[PDB]
Order: C-alpha cells, then structure tokens, then sequence
RNA sequence: CUCUUAAGGUAGCCAAAUGCCUCGUCAUCUAAUUAGUGACGCGCAUGAAUGGAUUAACGAGAUUCCCACUGUCCCUAUCUA
RNA sequence: UAUCUGGUUGAUCCUGCCAGUAGUCAUAUGCUUGUCUCAAAGAUUAAGCCAUGCAUGUCUAAGUAUAAGCAAUUUAUACAGUGAAACUGCGAAUGGCUCAUUAAAUCAGUUAUCGUUUAUUUGAUAGUUCCUUACAUGGUAUAACUGUGGUAAUUCUAGAGCUAAUACAUGCUUAAAAUCUCGACCCUUUGGAAGAGAUGUAUUUAUUAGAUAAAAAAUCAAUGUCUUCGGACUCUUUGAUGAUUCAUAAUAACUUUUCGAAUCGCAUGGCCUUGUGCUGGCGAUGGUUCAUUCAAAUUUCUGCCCUAUCAACUUUCGAUGGUAGGAUAGUGGCCUACCAUGGUUUCAACGGGUAACGGGGAAUAAGGGUUCGAUUCCGGAGAGGGAGCCUGAGAAACGGCUACCACAUCCAAGGAAGGCAGCAGGCGCGCAAAUUACCCAAUCCUAAUUCAGGGAGGUAGUGACAAUAAAUAACGAUACAGGG
RNA sequence: GCGGUAAUUCCAGCUCCAAUAGCGUAUAUUAAAGUUGUUGCAGUUAAAAAGCUCGUAGUUGAACUUUGGGCCCGGUUAACGGGGCCUUUUUACUUUGAAAAAAUUAGAGUGUUCAAAGCAGGCGUAUUGCUCGAAUAUAUUAGCAUGGAAUAAUAGAAUAGGACG
RNA sequence: ACCCACUCGGCACCUUACGAGAAAUCAAAGUCUUUGGGUUCUGGGGGGAGUAUGGUCGCAAGGCUGAAACUUAAAGGAAUUG
RNA sequence: GCCCGUCGCUAGUACCGAUUGAAUGGCUUAGUGAGGCCUCAGGAUCUGCUUAGAGCGGAGAAUUUGGACAAACUUGGUCAUUUAGAGGAACUAAAAGUCGUAACAAGGUUUCCGUAGGUGAACCUGCGGAAGGAUCAUUA
C-alpha cells in the first residue's frame, strides 16, 4: 500500500523503421553531435513533439486566451533559458519551426566542444563522464546536462584533476613513482 | 435469527435474486413475547445499542385512562375480548396493541363517587362546597354508564407490551366505544 | 464494515494538509473533535509540519507532554487533536499565539495574532433550541453550547466568545453586506460581502459574495461564515486578506519583488 | 469379360421367432452373464402383399433389467380350522 | 500524435482478405548482461491443501499490593519507593489479506433520515433521594496466593483455606419560594381557614399548549380581581422549519423506579469557643439528559457486459397494495392476521452466460473511438462450505464460541485439539511470480497510556516486470595515399 | 518464395545492415481498419434488397403565431460584443455556477549534478536569521441553481360546461 | 373517327455525358472526403455449409430459424491482349 | 487446355450414437433434522425478608414444554458448465491411382433455378422459371 511512486518513459521509437533515407540523417547527428546510439536522437525528436503537439494545440486558442497567453508564454520562456530558441525569436509560431538540432547544439557535450576544452565530441563526452567539465561548483558529468543560454560563461574545467586544479592523474604520477626507484634509490 | 431484510424478498419485476451476503446483527429480529394475562412477569431484552426493551410475559393490572374526565388509575384487566387482527389473539387471550380489553372498573367507579358525589348508574361540608361547582357536567353516556353495573369497563391497549413492558390504555368512549359495540353484539 | 475505523491512509488524507506522497502509508486520521475531521488540523501538523518545532512523531508528544500546547485556551494532550477554524494555540514558552485561518489557496493558513486577540473567538451558531426546563441555547461550528443567548441569534449568525469564562459579547447578524470567510468550496479561504442572498426552499441557498477588489462568486449558505462588519472583520486576516489574486496576476508578483 | 437355367438379391433388415460354424466379434450391464441390450455382417440359409422396413396404442403372448416387495432362499419355528 | 507497403493476372483496374509495420503499468520464454536512480513481484491454473514460528495486547502522580518480591534503612506503626501476579478497566469490530460470490446486486456521482443507533471525543446539563432507625462512609462475596489433587495429554481443572475495589450488592444526605389537591372546626355573606399530603430526573399511557390577519356589539353557567351601594374590566404566552402530532412546557396516573459521586492523586492554606472542630486548592475518574464528534443503518434520482436456439414473468408458502398487530435501533410484506388483485415486460422483462467484485483509473495517442481494470485509493464481500450465536457501544467476528458437512492433528484407544484469501515458509498447480532475515529508528495505530505492543509499517535478500541516467575509449606523433 | 550441381534465401567463413545493456519469440490488445462505418462502409454484376402487399412496436413526419421601426445606458481589440426604453405587449435543448477526494492525466514553478522523479526550496551577516511556495485546468451522463427563447414538441373557447366586473 | 398544339399519369425507347462507377455501364447506378431529407432489409476473405444442434410449421416431401470445430492465400468482379 | 463425382489408400477435426453414460456447481419438492436463541418448566445445591418452628421472596446447575432460526443427511426433480463411448456418418488436408468426362467452345444434349422421380459415379428426364445465351432484329 505504499504511495505509487509514478514514472514515464523519456523516448518515442519511429514508426517505419528501416526507410533509406532517415537512417542517414540520424547516423550524421549521430555523428556532427557525438551521441552514443539512436536513443538519443530519439529523446529530442520525442521532447520536440510534446512541445511542438503543446504549441499545436495553443494556437488553435483564438489569441488573448490565458491559456495561450499563460501556458503559450510560459513555454517560450523556459524555451530561450536553454538557448534552443533563439534569444529573441520568441513566438507560439517559431516553436513550431524549431528543429531537432536546436535542443541538441544546446547540450553540456555540444558546448564543451563548442567554446575550447574539447576540440572534439567525443574528446567533450569522454570529458564529461571522467569527472571533470563541472560547471560552477557542482560537478555534473550528464552529456545531456542542457546548458542554460546564461549558465553557458560558468562552464570550465573542474576543480580537481590534472584539467582544472589540484594533482595530475595517476597515470602519470605513477609514472613520475616508478622512476623514483629507477632514477633514485 | 429472523431477518429484516428486503433482499430475501422478490424484486418488484418478480424476480429472484442471488444471496448477495450473510445475514448481520442489524438487520435482525426476535421472536414475540405474546402477554396474556397472568401473574406480572417481564423479562428484559438488552436491544442495540445496549439500553433495554422490556418482554411483557404475564401482564395483569396496568394503567388506563379515562380520557373526558382527565384522570387515570390502575385496574386488573380481565381479558380480551375483540381484536382487529387475530381473534386467535382474543382466544388465547393475548395483549398488545389495538386490543379492546376489559378492565376493572370499581377504581374508575370510586374516582368519580368521591368526586361528583352521584353514586353511579342508578358529610364534611367542604365537600358539598366542591360537588356543587362539579355538578351540570355530572352526565357521562348512556353507553360508558351502563358498564359499571357489571364491574367492567372496555378498554383499548394502546401500550406495546412487548415492548415496553407496560400494558396500558384507555376506556372507550364516544363512537369509537359505538364502533366496538357494533362489533362484539353483531359478531358475538 | 464492523465498526468504527480507526485509520487513516496517506493520499486519503484531507488535501489541505498538504503531506507529502512518500514518507509512509499512512496520515495522523485526527481524533473525535469539536471539528470535522475533514476540515482540521491535528495538532502534529500545525507542530511539526507547519511550525517546523518538532521533527518527530515521538517529538510532538515530547511537547505535548511537556504540557506546552494549549488550545481555545485550554491545554491539549492529544497527538491528533482536531484544531479547527478560528481556534487559538496559546504556547507559554514560546510566547506565540496562532489563530487557524484559511489561505487564498484554502489552506490553514499559518497565521500569528499576538496575546490579545487570543482572549476571544468568533464560532457561526449552527442551531438554536430550547433545552431542559425551557432554557434555550445556541451552538457555534466548533460545538461550544452556550445557554441563555441573546433572543436576536438565529442560525448562520456569528458571536464573539470568551475563552476563560465563556457565554456570549454581543454578536453579529446575517443581512446585506456584512464581511465574510469561505470556509470551504472552490471559493474557500476567500472573503468578502453579501451581494444577496439566494433563498432556496428545501436545501443550498446561494450567498452571493464581492471582495475588496470587486469581483463577485457564489458559494453555500453552510460554508458562508459571518466574519464581522464590511471592511472591518473581528479578528486578523494574513497577506492577501483572502483576494483570490489571478494566477496569471501571481507570477508577475513573485517575479516583481524578485530582483536584485 | 465368363457361365449354366429367365434373371442374378434392388430398398431395406440381421447371430433376428431365420446363422451351421457359434457360447460369432466389439461395446454395454455384472464381482462373474451360453442370458439381455447396442453394434458389426461374403447373411450355412434375411429380404420385399410367398410382402420388406417402421410403428403410437393395445396384450392372462415370449424376453432382460431396475425400484419396491417379500419364508423363494440362508433356515427354519410357531399358531387356527 | 490525418502516411501505408508485399501477395489473386499473360498484363490491367477493382473487391477482398492473408502478410508486413508500430505501441502496450502485458504476461510468458530464449540468448546476452557492466554503472546510478527507481522497485512490480503465487492475481490468472487451484477462495486448492498446508509441518512450524510469528502476527494483540495494554498502567499513569492519580481503581485494587501484607508478593514467605526486589530496595534503601524508611519522621512513615494504617498505607506511601519500586513492583511480578491477579482483580477491575479498555482494546481485541482497526489493520493486513483475497476477488470466491455478486447483473439493478455491489458501485459511481447525487439526495434522504419531518424514519434511527452511536464507545469515544469536544461543549453544556442536577439543592429535591428518608418519610416516621451508619453519614466520621452499610453488607458481604472472590481472584492472585498458600496447601491437598486428578488426567497419556491443552492457554484442563477439582475441591480446602485467606484477602482487596471505580468489582458485586447496598444506601443516608441541603436554600427560599410558589402552585396544586384534600380538609378539623367557626356559619353568614361578595363569607373562610389551620395543618395533612403532592411536586428532582427517567420509564408508560392518556389529555392540553405550542398560537395572531383586518374590527365591532350582543349571549349562559362560576368566577378573576377590584372600589365604596358607582360596580371598573387594564392585559391575551409561540423557539425553530419549505413542512410536523418538532423543540419545550401543562395536568392525571403509571414503573420487579434509570441517574442523582459511600471514587482516586498532588498539595496543608485560612479561621476559633482549640474539638485533631469548622471551612478550603488545583487536578483525575465517573455519572443523568442534550449538542458535538468518530461512525452505523437503511434511502431519492440516473447509470452496467454477451444472450430471443430465454417472451412472457411474479402470485403454493408475499407476488403488488390497504388495515391492525408483532418484531427491530428504527422506516418497510421485515414477519403474522384479515382484505383486495395487484406488480414487471419488445423503451426487452423473466431466464441463461460471464475465463464479472464496482469505481478512481490503464493501453492506444487526427477527430469520433477500440480494448483492459485480481492488483497501492475509495466502496463491497469473505476467512474450507453453510448456519447459529455469546460478549459488546460496534460482530451475524472466525488468528471468538456452538452445530453440521468436508478436511485434518495428537492419543496411553479412555479422549483431546484445529481453520495461513495475515508474514514468511511447504506440497500442489501450471507458461507463470521472491527470504521460514532485521527492526520499531520513520509513518502511524492500540492501550490504564510520553515509556509498552504492532510480520500494520520500515529495512535488507531474491528481483533484466516496468521506468531514468547512459562506460566499453580519448588526443597527438611518425610512414604512405589525397582538396584550394 | 528459396533448395532438383555454377544457391542473392539452407549449413558455415568473410564481410555488411539494424537496433544496442539489451535484441528475439509466443500470446493478448490497440493503431493501421472508411475491413463495424455517428463521424464513415458496401449491397445491378465482387459478400449482400425479404416473392409480394398489409401492419403493431420503433424511428420519422408541411407551413403559419412579434415582423420591422426609434432612442438610451454602461462594455472590449468603425467591425463586434453586453445591458434597457418606445412602437396597440410545459419539457427537450443551450450558457453561467455551485456542489465535484487524493493519487493519476494535463500543467505552472523549482537547477533532484542531468533526468525519471520529488515538492521541495531560495537568499543570508552562515553567532541564538530572514523568506516566496506546494499553482492551474479535466471525462461534458444524472442531480442542483441560473441566463437564453431559436429550434421541436405540449396545453388552451366548438351542442361554449370559455374569458372578464 | 383523324390531324394539330398544349398538360397531367403510364409501359418503354434514343442521344448526350452534366455527373457517377473497378469497369461493363448508368436520367440514375447523379446531386458522396465540398462525405447527413426520412425510413426498412442485408452483407463483412474462400471453404466447411445452409451442414450440426435446438425450436417451430407441415400429413409428408419439406419450409423458417440456424452455429462451431477445423481448413485454406486465395476465391472472386470488370475489362484487356492472346 | 482447364476440369467434376463416385471408387482406392494416409492423417486430422467436429457430428450422431446403445450405455435409462459419467462429473461439478447453483435453485430446488419430500422426508428427517444437529445447534444456539426465545419460551413453558424443572429445582442438584446454596440463600435473603417478616415471625426448635412455620408461613413469602430472591440466586441457580443438570434436566425439560412449546417456538422461530436452521446447518446437514436421504430421496427425487430442474438449470448450468465439463466429459467417457462399440459403432455410425461427414468434412478437411496431402497427389498428377481407378472409373468415366458433368461444367468452361452451341464443351459437343446451351447453361442455370425451384420441384419431382431415376442412375456405379459424375449425371439423365419431366414441368414451370431465368438469360448470367448461342437471339437486344421482320411496320414487311
Ligand atoms: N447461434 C446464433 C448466434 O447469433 C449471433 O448473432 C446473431 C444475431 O444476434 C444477429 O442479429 C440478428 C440478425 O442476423 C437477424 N437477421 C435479424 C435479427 N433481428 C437479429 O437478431 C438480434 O437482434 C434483434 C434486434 O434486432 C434481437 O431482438 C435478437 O434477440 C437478436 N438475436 O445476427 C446473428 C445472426 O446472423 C452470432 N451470429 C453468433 O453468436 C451465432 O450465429
Ligand atoms: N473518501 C471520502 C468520500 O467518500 C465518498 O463515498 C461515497 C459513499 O461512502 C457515501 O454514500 C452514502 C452517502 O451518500 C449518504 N449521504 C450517507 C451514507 N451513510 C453513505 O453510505 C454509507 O452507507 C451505505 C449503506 O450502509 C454503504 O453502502 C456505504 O459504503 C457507506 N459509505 O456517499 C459518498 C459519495 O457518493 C466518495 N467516494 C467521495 O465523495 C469521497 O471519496
Ligand atoms: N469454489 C467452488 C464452490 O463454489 C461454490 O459457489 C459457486 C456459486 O456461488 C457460483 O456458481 C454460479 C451460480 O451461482 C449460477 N447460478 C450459475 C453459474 N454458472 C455458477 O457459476 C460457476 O459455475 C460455472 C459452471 O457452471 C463456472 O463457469 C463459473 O466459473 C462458476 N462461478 O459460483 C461458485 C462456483 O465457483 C460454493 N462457494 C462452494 O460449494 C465451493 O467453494
Ligand atoms: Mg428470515
Ligand atoms: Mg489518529
Ligand atoms: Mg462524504
Ligand atoms: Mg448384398
Ligand atoms: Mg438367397
Ligand atoms: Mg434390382
Ligand atoms: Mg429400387
Ligand atoms: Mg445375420
Ligand atoms: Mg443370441
Ligand atoms: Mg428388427
Ligand atoms: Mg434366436
Ligand atoms: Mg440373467
Ligand atoms: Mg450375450
Ligand atoms: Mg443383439
Ligand atoms: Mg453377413
Ligand atoms: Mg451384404
Ligand atoms: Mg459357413
Ligand atoms: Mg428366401
Ligand atoms: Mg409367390
Ligand atoms: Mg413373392
Ligand atoms: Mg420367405
Ligand atoms: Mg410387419
Ligand atoms: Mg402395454
Ligand atoms: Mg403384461
Ligand atoms: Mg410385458
Ligand atoms: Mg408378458
Ligand atoms: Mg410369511
Ligand atoms: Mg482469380
Ligand atoms: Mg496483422
Ligand atoms: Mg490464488
Ligand atoms: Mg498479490
Ligand atoms: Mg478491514
Ligand atoms: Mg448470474
Ligand atoms: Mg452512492
Ligand atoms: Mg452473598
Ligand atoms: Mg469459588
Ligand atoms: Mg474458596
Ligand atoms: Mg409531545
Ligand atoms: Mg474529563
Ligand atoms: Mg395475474
Ligand atoms: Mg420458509
Ligand atoms: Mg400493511
Ligand atoms: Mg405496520
Ligand atoms: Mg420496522
Ligand atoms: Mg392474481
Ligand atoms: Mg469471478
Ligand atoms: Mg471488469
Ligand atoms: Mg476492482
Ligand atoms: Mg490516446
Ligand atoms: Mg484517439
Ligand atoms: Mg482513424
Ligand atoms: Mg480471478
Ligand atoms: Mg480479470
Ligand atoms: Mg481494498
Ligand atoms: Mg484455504
Ligand atoms: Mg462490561
Ligand atoms: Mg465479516
Ligand atoms: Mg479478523
Ligand atoms: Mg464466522
Ligand atoms: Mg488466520
Ligand atoms: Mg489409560
Ligand atoms: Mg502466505
Ligand atoms: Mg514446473
Ligand atoms: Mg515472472
Ligand atoms: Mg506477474
Ligand atoms: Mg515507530
Ligand atoms: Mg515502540
Ligand atoms: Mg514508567
Ligand atoms: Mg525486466
Ligand atoms: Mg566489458
Ligand atoms: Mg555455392
Ligand atoms: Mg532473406
Ligand atoms: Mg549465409
Ligand atoms: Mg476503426
Ligand atoms: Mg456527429
Ligand atoms: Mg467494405
Ligand atoms: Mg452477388
Ligand atoms: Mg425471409
Ligand atoms: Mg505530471
Ligand atoms: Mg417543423
Ligand atoms: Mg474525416
Ligand atoms: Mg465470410
Ligand atoms: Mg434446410
Ligand atoms: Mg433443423
Ligand atoms: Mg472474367
Ligand atoms: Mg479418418
Ligand atoms: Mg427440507
Ligand atoms: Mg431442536
Ligand atoms: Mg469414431
Ligand atoms: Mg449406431
Ligand atoms: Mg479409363
Ligand atoms: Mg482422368
Ligand atoms: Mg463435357
Ligand atoms: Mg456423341
Ligand atoms: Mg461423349
Ligand atoms: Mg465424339
Ligand atoms: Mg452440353
Ligand atoms: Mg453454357
Ligand atoms: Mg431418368
Ligand atoms: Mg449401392
Ligand atoms: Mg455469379
């Protein structure tokens, strides 16, 4: 009788699987993103239909409604804070021109290249999940991370490992320790 | 026990319908106590909810009113004599409600001699002070007098002696005396 | 199903204690008050939930116990005891004071009055009778009988009552235009006045009501308590004074003193 | 296709009151059934007013079983004219 | 989140299904299996059967302590700290489980109680008890205990002797009125008067009031004052409801006469004739009616799946209604007596099926829909099948009793005991589902009650049910091919 | 459909595609399916109009009753909306509301490191501190209250047993 | 009686496709994805099969009603060329 | 070419079927009937009121009268769901058996329908249809 802990599913699968074309698109931004498989493609195409389906159904809301006005708004909001929507582009009707790359350039793995640290994406996931891009403070070694339009100048290397701070690794100090024995005594 | 229910039942269309659960506590009933005359005998019944209803086995002398004159004692209660739903209940001479007993009259009889100070139905002078103002309201009926001749005086219980545990009730009068007349002479 | 039940499940709870979903199966399921059940606060909630002072449940009892809590001016032992609306929670050594009234949310709210206003409370005469040997009484939403009222107080009044003593300081009546508190429906923890009353014969007569930002809504009779005179209750309404500001009118005041 | 002598057992029915073999075989009933019933049928030798098949009702007709019943029996005893 | 493709021909366009594709809080299975979060899980087959353990007990300053109980050394010589037992008290009717019944039934939303019951909780309510001899407080009865015992055996008990109460049974007690009756004697008018009862509350019956909307004079019986031989008449008591025979009050009685404190803990104060007199403080537990609260019972309206190879159904023996009664907590054919012949139906009754508990909800994502819901919440039902019942405020209870049927255990053969659809766990079943673990710390519930108890619950094991996150490599160098 | 001697199809090697801590299989169910068709099917010949007419139930059923004119008051981005005057003055339905459990669905807010979730949190002087939250909307049947009077029903004076004072 | 013009109501016919349909064709088989005037009946791949069973009607032959298991990728329509 | 039916073998499903066939559950007529509950009694023992001793009251065990409730047993019926069966009689699968060649060309007797009778088999014949025909056609 405990309280249901509740839960949803964060993808949607394509219907046709194997058409000729759509397997290319995916396979590049697998690629001019760095995404481990097409699972993540599929989050944001899904993401991007809830919120596509969100403003569909919006404007068919005759204008001034606050449902339009409230809810319409409340999404365009929370749609720049991230920097998929550009900083103004802010409309109901340039939501629904919003791509699939616009979610994925905004992410942790698609910065961490983007502005130095990386020169690669698969150098900047290989980053991110060792330890160290944190950003602020907090670590946080999500690919998926989101960086936020203003959180974007707090993103550095982190306070600890041979990148931002404090030590180099043990790789190489334990390099340094085994010719302790054959340089020294 | 005896069950309350209206599931037993038939519905209105007729039709019979599943037993749809056990028989519970509430729903209940109990078996009659039927009182007749007797020897006061009265058994307690612990009802719901705790309290008490009072059986009324053998039930002899009980109050009764006599309803013009606003005063009430108590008498013996002979027996029955009609009764509108069973005269099994008239035979076995058996009281509840509605029964049209006869009672006692003698202490219904001395009330009003010692009142109206008119012997019925043939010195201290505060007291012919008080049966002077008494008087020209001193005729009762043709019919309630004519019982006192005999002793007894027919009377309606209007208690619930099973349940209560009283039997009480009150001498008939007017056409409701009438009603039960017609009945007991054109019956019996 | 046998009895009495003795129980009460998580998510069975009333809403406006607000209880968070996990932590248990179960809510406190308040004792036999002089409130519902339904509408009330047991006091493990105002407590430890709201008043944040204890962290138990083992806690509360700790000050209970202590003989710390009063209530409506008198101490209160038990753990689930049903504080209700316009009640009192006196606590010496704390040197507080909390009469219970809804949010603009319809939630108790968690509100401090100071050691006067915490003498009296205002209760809504749900009937009045003659009692034994003639002597007629009256009975507030919280079950206070009070004998020998004043021949003016029908029902859906409110008094003024005493807490040390008891009985009756005047009184308000129930006509056109008087100051009241919703206490409960979808307009719950609103106030405002009396733009007319709907009479209906044979149950639910519509009071219509207008707040201090004019706007009108209509609930029942039996939720329509009296809270005093227009523009001037009897007791100490909190922040919003029960306005019912628009959501879309809240977000630009959360982000308006959000700055700097 | 043949064959003597005209044809060469059709519809039906069957170990049937018609079957030798025979207590036919299978199933059913029974603890056990040369009995009964249902089947099967190259049927010694069923079979069409020499009438064939079916058939409600009827029967001091023949037959099997069941319930009831009982000195029929176990197993005999007593009584009256 | 408005899509289709493959397959009938020599080829063709149609019809049309088969086939492909995708999703499933949908189950199984196979292969593979690293990290975080999260956590379904013997429902389906068989509400089939179950060895064993556990799951319900509970004391505050404040009912009952002479424990041959512990403990200091008690102003403590009646008791007093602690405190097993046992008595009284309360709970054991909540939980937890399961979906077998159940098709107008349950259930949902929505009404009803001017148709009832209610431990408790909160708020108020009581001067009245004897009548013609405890009120400085009546009487016995018993458990634990001790001691003599029986039986193979049980949460079996016999008889002997002690002793308690908020147990059992009893039983006094207090103001001033005022109104009623009845009435010794005084004896005339418009005439009166001691003192003898009766009056708390509840039970039972009968009767009365509970009223008004607009105003004027005549009638009868007896008064109801009053003044100065003139007779004047001044005044109508409701609380509430849409609505009552409602609340509440009145008279006459009634009753194996309900409650009306022989009750505990902390304090030790104040008076004066100083008797251990008189009076006093906050508490606890009770108790009568009333309201309240936690509930319960019935109840209005409307709404269920397949079925006509179910068309008529109900009415013996209650079917529909009327009356009276009885029974209930109470309404009612709930039951009985008498009486009538009613009640439902093609707008689908009645009957059958359901691999049917209803609902909140779930899957699917143009719209309109199709499908599912044993299962975290609510309501319902049940504890092998049936019925009956004791205690109680609450049970037709099953970790209560009694019987039957079906199981099934012990036995010394005489007898004795039992109910896992609670938690685990065993057998069985099958395609199909986990440890005989820890714990009251959290949520909470129960109690005499901060303390104790809780397989409710929580933790942990098992756990690729399902969901989230998303490692298995990253950057150069050198050696050849190749883009301005 | 492949395999009957040079196999694009079996057993394998090699390589390659697909999805990937998961992919496959069986079964159910939904979409596809306008192959259940209210929206929205089809019926000469592909599946399918009763041989024919009657006719109860059911479904369905012509039109007509205040039309037009003249001013006014207050509303929201001259178009339009709402409320009153003057002119001879019973249902079905539709709107608004109330009363609707929490979960769940949708959805606002918030940096659980992301997230699925959760309903927390956030600023501080971090030496006896401040403080905003826990929004919002939903099965549209029934019931209740309300505005609307088109549409469609229903009653009303025919031997006047009609209205009116 | 015949002719002529008009007009209902008939049994058909011709031309055109305005449209419609898979086509053959169709003044309806049109007014249909610009999908609703009212209403009745039937059909939902091919078989199995109008079989089995129950009911009912008939003197009977039979009629009316009318399944499922299982099997199968076609069956079928119109038109074209051979 | 395509193609029908009997006949012959192989496997599969359902059907009819003697067994007055079995099994499970519900509702049941009849007969019998535990148990507690109510009631008429009873009175082992113990025991209070008024006055050795007598009268009238209370407590109460076994046992018992009658009554409602009513499990359950026996015997019948009814409804449901499942199921055994000698034999019977279909249908369906698998292919290039046997017999003939019914239909498709006027398929060699146009085909087809309802009905009726007949025939190893498809089929043949009678009557009345239809054209889905091999004729949209004789104002000539
Ligand atoms: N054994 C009969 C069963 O009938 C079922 O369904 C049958 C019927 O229920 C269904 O409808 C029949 C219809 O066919 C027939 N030609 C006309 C008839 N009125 C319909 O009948 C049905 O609907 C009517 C109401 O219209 C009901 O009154 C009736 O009870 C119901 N059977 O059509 C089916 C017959 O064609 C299923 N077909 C199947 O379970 C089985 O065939
Ligand atoms: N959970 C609290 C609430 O419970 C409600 O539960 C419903 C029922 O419990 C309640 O039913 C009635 C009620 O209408 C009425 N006014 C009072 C009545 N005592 C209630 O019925 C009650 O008694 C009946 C009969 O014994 C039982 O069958 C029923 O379970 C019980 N609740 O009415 C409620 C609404 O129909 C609702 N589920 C919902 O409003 C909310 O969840
Ligand atoms: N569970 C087995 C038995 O069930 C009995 O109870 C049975 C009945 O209450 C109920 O039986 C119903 C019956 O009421 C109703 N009038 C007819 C219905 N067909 C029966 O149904 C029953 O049997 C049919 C097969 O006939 C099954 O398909 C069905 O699952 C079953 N419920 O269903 C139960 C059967 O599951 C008894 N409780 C008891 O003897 C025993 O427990
Ligand atoms: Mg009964
Ligand atoms: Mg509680
Ligand atoms: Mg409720
Ligand atoms: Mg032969
Ligand atoms: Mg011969
Ligand atoms: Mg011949
Ligand atoms: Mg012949
Ligand atoms: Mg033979
Ligand atoms: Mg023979
Ligand atoms: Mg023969
Ligand atoms: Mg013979
Ligand atoms: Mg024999
Ligand atoms: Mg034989
Ligand atoms: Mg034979
Ligand atoms: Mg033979
Ligand atoms: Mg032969
Ligand atoms: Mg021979
Ligand atoms: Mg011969
Ligand atoms: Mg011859
Ligand atoms: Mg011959
Ligand atoms: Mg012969
Ligand atoms: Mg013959
Ligand atoms: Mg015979
Ligand atoms: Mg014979
Ligand atoms: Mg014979
Ligand atoms: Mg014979
Ligand atoms: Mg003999
Ligand atoms: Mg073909
Ligand atoms: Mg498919
Ligand atoms: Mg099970
Ligand atoms: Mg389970
Ligand atoms: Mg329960
Ligand atoms: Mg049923
Ligand atoms: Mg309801
Ligand atoms: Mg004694
Ligand atoms: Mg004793
Ligand atoms: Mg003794
Ligand atoms: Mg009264
Ligand atoms: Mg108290
Ligand atoms: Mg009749
Ligand atoms: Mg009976
Ligand atoms: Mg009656
Ligand atoms: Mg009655
Ligand atoms: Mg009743
Ligand atoms: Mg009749
Ligand atoms: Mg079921
Ligand atoms: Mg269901
Ligand atoms: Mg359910
Ligand atoms: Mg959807
Ligand atoms: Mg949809
Ligand atoms: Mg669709
Ligand atoms: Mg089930
Ligand atoms: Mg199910
Ligand atoms: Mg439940
Ligand atoms: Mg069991
Ligand atoms: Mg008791
Ligand atoms: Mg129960
Ligand atoms: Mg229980
Ligand atoms: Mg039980
Ligand atoms: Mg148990
Ligand atoms: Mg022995
Ligand atoms: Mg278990
Ligand atoms: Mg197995
Ligand atoms: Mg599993
Ligand atoms: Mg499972
Ligand atoms: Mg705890
Ligand atoms: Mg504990
Ligand atoms: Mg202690
Ligand atoms: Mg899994
Ligand atoms: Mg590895
Ligand atoms: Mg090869
Ligand atoms: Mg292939
Ligand atoms: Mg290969
Ligand atoms: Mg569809
Ligand atoms: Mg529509
Ligand atoms: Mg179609
Ligand atoms: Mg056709
Ligand atoms: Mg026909
Ligand atoms: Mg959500
Ligand atoms: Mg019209
Ligand atoms: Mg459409
Ligand atoms: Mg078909
Ligand atoms: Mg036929
Ligand atoms: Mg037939
Ligand atoms: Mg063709
Ligand atoms: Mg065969
Ligand atoms: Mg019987
Ligand atoms: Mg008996
Ligand atoms: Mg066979
Ligand atoms: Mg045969
Ligand atoms: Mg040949
Ligand atoms: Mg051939
Ligand atoms: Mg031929
Ligand atoms: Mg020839
Ligand atoms: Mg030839
Ligand atoms: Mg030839
Ligand atoms: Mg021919
Ligand atoms: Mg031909
Ligand atoms: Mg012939
Ligand atoms: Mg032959
Ligand atoms: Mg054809």
């Amino acid at each position: 009788p405990r309280a249901p802990r509740t839960y949803s599913k964060t993808y949607s699968t394509p219907k046709r699987p194997y058409e000729s074309s759509r397997l290319d698109a995916e396979l590049k931004l697998a690629g001019e993103f760095g995404l481990k498989n097409k699972k993540e493609i599929y989050r944001i195409s899904f993401q991007l239909s809830k919120i596509r389906r969100a403003a569909r159904d919006l404007l068919t809301r005759d204008e001034k409604d606050p449902k339009r006005l409230f809810e319409g708004n409340a999404l365009i909001r929370r749609l720049v804070r991230v920097g998929v929507l550009s900083e103004d582009k802010k409309k109901l009707d340039y939501v629904l021109a919003l791509k699939v790359e616009d979610f994925l350039e905004r992410r942790l793995q698609t910065q961490v290249y983007k502005l130095g640290l990386a020169k690669s994406v698969h150098h900047a996931r290989v980053l991110i999940t060792q330890r160290h891009i944190a950003v602020g403070k907090q670590i946080v070694n999500i690919p998926s991370f989101m960086v936020r339009l203003d959180s974007e100048k707090h993103i550095d290397f982190a306070p600890t490992s041979p990148f931002g701070g404090a030590r180099p690794g043990r790789v190489a100090r334990r390099n340094a320790a085994r010719k302790a024995e054959a340089s020294g005594e | 026990g005896i069950s309350r229910d209206s599931r037993h039942k038939r519905s209105a269309t007729g039709a019979k319908r599943a037993q749809f659960r056990k028989k519970r506590k509430f729903e209940l009933g109990r078996q009659p106590a039927n009182t007749k005359i007797g020897a006061k005998r009265i058994h307690s019944v612990r009802t719901r909810g705790g309290n008490k209803k009072y059986r009324a086995l053998r039930i002899e002398t009980g109050n009764f009113s006599w309803a013009s004159e606003g005063i009430s004692k108590k008498t013996r209660i002979a027996g029955v004599v009609y009764h509108p739903s069973n005269n099994e209940l008239v035979r076995t001479n058996t009281l509840t409600k509605a029964a049209i007993v006869q009672i006692d009259a003698t202490p219904f009889r001395q009330w009003f001699e010692a009142h109206y100070g008119q012997t019925l139905g043939k010195k201290s002078k505060n007291a012919e002070r008080k049966w002077a103002a008494r008087a020209a309201s001193a005729k009762i009926e043709s019919s309630v007098e004519s019982q006192f001749s005999a002793g007894r005086l027919y009377a309606c219980i209007s208690s619930r002696p099973g349940q209560s545990g009283r039997c009480d009730g009150y001498i008939l009068e007017g056409e409701e005396l009438a009603f039960y007349l017609r009945r007991l002479t054109a019956k019996k | 199903a046998r009895g009495p039940k003795k129980h009460l499940k998580r998510l069975a709870a009333p809403h406006h204690w607000l209880l968070d979903k996990l932590s248990g199966c179960y809510a406190p399921r308040p004792s036999a008050g002089p409130h519902k059940l339904r509408e009330s606060l047991p006091l493990i909630v105002f407590l430890r939930n709201r008043l944040k002072y204890a962290l138990n449940g083992r806690e509360v009892k700790a000050i209970l116990m202590q003989r710390h809590v009063k209530v409506d001016g008198k101490v209160r032992t038990d753990t689930t005891y049903p504080a209700g609306f316009m009640d009192v929670i006196t606590l010496d050594a704390t040197n507080e004071n909390f009469r219970l009234v809804y949010d603009v949310k319809g939630r108790f709210a968690v509100h401090r009055i100071t050691d006067e206003e915490a003498s009296y409370k205002l209760g809504k005469v749900k009937k009045v009778q003659l009692g034994k040997k003639g002597v007629p009484y009256v009975v507030t939403h919280d079950g206070r009988t009070i004998r020998y009222p004043d021949p003016n107080i029908k029902v859906n009044d409110t008094v003024k009552i005493d807490l040390a003593s008891g009985k009756i300081t005047d009184f308000i009546k129930f006509d056109a235009g008087k100051l009241v508190y919703v206490t409960g429906g979808r307009n719950l923890g609103r106030i405002g006045t009396i733009v007319h009353k709907e009479r209906h014969d044979g149950g639910f007569d519509l009071v219509h009501i207008k707040d201090s930002l004019d706007n009108t809504f209509v609930t029942r009779l039996n939720n329509v308590f009296v809270i005093g005179e227009q523009g001037k209750p009897y007791i100490s309404l909190p922040k919003g004074k029960g306005i019912k500001l628009s959501i879309a009118e809240e977000r630009d005041r959360r982000r308006a003193q959000q700055g700097l």
